[PDB]
């Protein structure tokens, strides 16, 4: 059950830039060797997305706003970071939507919760890696909407090295439906944690008919403890190295090109610059003398 | 002079749909044994079976069987998906609020449609069944709200409207509102107040892999000759070729510049087909005039 | 130049609906009665002349 | 005009029973010539309302 | 002259209906169901191009 876990400083919000991240696939048709235009909610081009570190101890794990969206990266390397809740009170006096992951398969529930002041999760026993004990929510009364994913293996692994695990989602509620993309990156880090540069499509993952209203949401994190974490549930427990970014989305219009494989390689957004408003104009990513 | 075009003409028909055997479960919903209340509305998700139409003509009369985008002759020629079933029940005056686009406590406070909804609504009227002498009161709605709902949701909160200001918090004395009603359904009001039962199904076409398709049977597929292809609905005439392109999992169909489709997957093998029409031509005689000789 | 970029606008607005509900003549048959599907077949006949 | 300022938030009403329009936007919505019937009954008698 | 007289009718072309029911968008919005007031819009549109 409920712990209060103290022991963690306050620091002001640490900010990054935004190098043309956050581009996803709008449709389900195929296209090659073309410019398509669309216009949807996206993610806008060199922006500031608040930065969150798990290394005192520092464990940030605030109640965040939902204003049209989300898209959530994480940067880590031994599954620190492992679902999400989201509602609009979470007092038990709402419906709230439940994304976990345990060690075994994903859980998806749709229910009155009482979520007490900090979820989180423990155990990681010594020489053998298991996850046992389970503290989120104290009650779940009244719901509807259910479902437990295929089964696979969790390694529980840790891990202390260079970091090699990039995901990327993005979250959308609109009409009774979430949406929810996805995608995963092998990266090379080498250097202090700054969103690589590049460019990468997130594809369609699933499709949810909730039907709840949402303004807010947390993240959930599981925790180290054994022999080198002295002390109780709420003071013996090691961090783990970790970090993840949040940023929101807005209303754009963007200009895309498809490859001749058919994959989305490069990107214009119409209200950037003048520069761009030119090219979004005109079709096309080349411009030539003139006014 | 030009006359006319030459055109090579189609050979034989062929269609293609999934294999997939069980009926689908129009049982449930439609023959339940009470309705939920149209504050707290269900939800249920038909996928992978074969829909009919017949059924539903077949038993209890079922009037007012309104379609949007879709005429309800059509609907066993199709190939769906996401096909969705929302059942309530409600008094007999208020059915004409469901519809895209309208006005009044229901539509505001407990169930709207969106603006641009494609699928079905079907309404009957139950006294047999729902209506009690004493009067049921088991069936509620709700009555005040700050704000009107967006389209797909339902608020099963309970607590206590502060219509004026100073709230009570929780008294429930008057300038105080207890949000939920009830309906009196004794059987002598008249029809102007039957408990009528409401059916919504929800579905979009033709734009990803569907489970949900009407009863049709399979031909055999052939390829390299002007033919007449129907693809889960999606009928064309051309020719058929082995495709180099590379489909990713949730893509059905692809489309060029003038945005027709051009390659296609097909519902049995998994494959990827390329569409070209047949032939084309344009003809022209020369002639040296009828007052000389007629060849 | 003249000539090949009039030729590709004229390919190239034939993906457009004209009010009505799809840019295809099949689909615009299929789920749809005539009395109903005249009214869009109109429309695109006349968008295109 | 029908300003109903004091009564909508008055206290001692009991039975505000509108079947047809809602009591918040009673000025919000117009209406034509008014008639009102003033007069009491008994409460073996308010099955009338 | 010929420029002139070439603006000013097309500045005064925009108050004609060409068969709905009203020239000004917002009311034709409202006053209507979408699915309806979409063809007096459409048929707005096609009159000023
Ligand atoms: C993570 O949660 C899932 C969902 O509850 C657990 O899987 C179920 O666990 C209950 C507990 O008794 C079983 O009754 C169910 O049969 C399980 N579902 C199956 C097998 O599909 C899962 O066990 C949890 N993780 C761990 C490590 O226990
Ligand atoms: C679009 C954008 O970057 N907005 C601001 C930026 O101007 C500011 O410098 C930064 C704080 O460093 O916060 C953000
Ligand atoms: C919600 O739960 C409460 C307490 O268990 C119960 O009284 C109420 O009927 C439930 N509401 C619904 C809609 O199930
Ligand atoms: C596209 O696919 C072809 C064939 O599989 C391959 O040779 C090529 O490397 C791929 N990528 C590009 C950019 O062409
Ligand atoms: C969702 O919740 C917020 C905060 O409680 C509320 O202001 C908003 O009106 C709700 N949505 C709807 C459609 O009422």
């Amino acid at each position: 059950q409920c712990v209060n876990l103290t022991t963690r400083t306050q620091l002001p919000p640490a900010y990054t830039n935004s190098f043309t991240r956050g581009v996803y696939y709008p449709d389900k048709v195929f296209r090659s060797s073309v410019l398509h235009s669309t216009q949807d909610l996206f993610l806008p081009f060199f922006s500031n997305v608040t930065w969150f570190h798990v290394i005192t101890k520092r464990f940030d794990n605030p109640v965040l706003p939902f204003n049209d969206g989300v898209y959530f990266a994480s940067i880590e390397k031994s599954n620190i970071i492992r679902g999400w809740i989201f509602g609009t009170t979470l007092d038990s006096k709402t419906q709230s939507l439940l994304i976990v992951n345990n060690a075994t398969n994903v859980v998806i529930k749709v229910c009155e919760f009482q979520f007490c002041n900090d979820p989180f999760l423990d155990h990681k026993n010594n020489k053998s890696w298991m996850e046992s004990e389970f503290r989120v929510y104290s009650s779940a009364n009244n719901c509807t909407f259910e479902y437990v994913s295929q089964p696979f293996l969790m390694d529980l692994e840790g891990k202390q090295g260079n970091f090699k695990n990039l995901r990327e989602f993005v979250f959308k509620n609109i009409d009774g439906y979430f949406k929810i993309y996805s995608k995963h990156t092998p990266i090379i880090v080498r250097e202090p944690e700054d969103l690589p540069q590049g460019f990468s499509a997130l594809e369609p993952l699933v499709d949810l008919p909730i039907g709840i209203n949402i303004t807010r949401f947390q993240t959930l994190l599981a925790l180290h403890r054994s022999y080198l974490t002295p002390g109780d549930s709420s003071s013996g427990w090691t961090a783990g190295a970790a970090a993840y970014y949040v940023g929101y989305l807005q209303p754009r219009t963007f200009l895309l090109k498809y490859n001749e494989n058919g994959t989305i390689t490069d990107a214009v957004d119409c209200a950037l610059d003048p520069l761009s408003e030119t090219k979004c104009t005109l079709k096309s990513f080349t411009v030539e003398k003139g006014i | 002079y030009q006359t006319s075009n030459f055109r090579v003409q189609p050979t034989e028909s062929i269609v293609r749909f999934p294999n997939i055997t069980n009926l689908c479960p129009f049982d449930e919903v439609f023959n339940a044994t009470r309705f939920a209340s149209v504050y707290a509305w269900n939800r249920k998700r038909i996928s992978n079976c074969v829909a009919d139409y017949s059924v539903l003509y077949n038993l209890a009369p079922f009037f007012t069987f309104k379609c949007y985008g879709v005429s309800p002759t059509k609907l066993n020629d199709l190939c769906f998906t996401n096909v969705y079933a929302d059942s309530f029940v409600i008094r007999g005056d208020e059915v004409r609020q469901i519809a895209p686009g309208q006005t009044g406590n229901i539509a505001d406070y407990n169930y709207k449609l969106p603006d641009d909804f494609t699928g079905c609504v079907i309404a009957w009227n139950s006294n047999k069944l729902d209506s009690k002498v004493s009067g049921n009161y088991n069936y509620l709605y709700r009555l005040f709200r700050k704000s009107n709902l967006k389209p797909f949701e339902r608020d099963i909160s309970t607590e206590i409207y502060q219509a004026g200001n100073k709230p009570c918090n929780g008294v429930a004395g008057f300038n105080c509102y207890f949000p939920l009603r009830s309906y009196g359904f004794r059987p002598t009001y008249g029809v102007g107040h039957q408990p009528y039962r409401v059916v919504v199904l929800s579905f979009e076409l033709l734009h990803a892999p569907a489970t949900v398709c009407g009863p049709k049977k399979s031909t055999n597929l052939v390829k390299n000759k002007c033919v007449n292809f129907n693809f889960n609905g999606l009928k064309g005439t051309g020719v058929l070729t082995e495709s180099n392109k590379k489909f990713l999992p949730f893509q059905q169909f692809g489309r060029d510049i003038a945005d027709t489709t051009d390659a296609v997957r097909d519902p049995q093998t998994l494959e990827i087909l390329d569409i070209t029409p047949c032939s084309f031509g344009g003809v022209s005689v020369i002639t040296p005039g009828t007052n000389t000789s007629n060849q | 130049n003249h000539n090949a970029q009039a030729l590709n606008t004229l390919v190239k607005q034939l993906s457009s609906k004209f009010g009505a509900i799809s840019s295809v003549l099949n689909d615009i048959f299929s789920r749809l009665d005539p009395p109903e599907a005249e009214v869009q077949i109109d429309r695109l006949i006349t968008g295109r002349l």
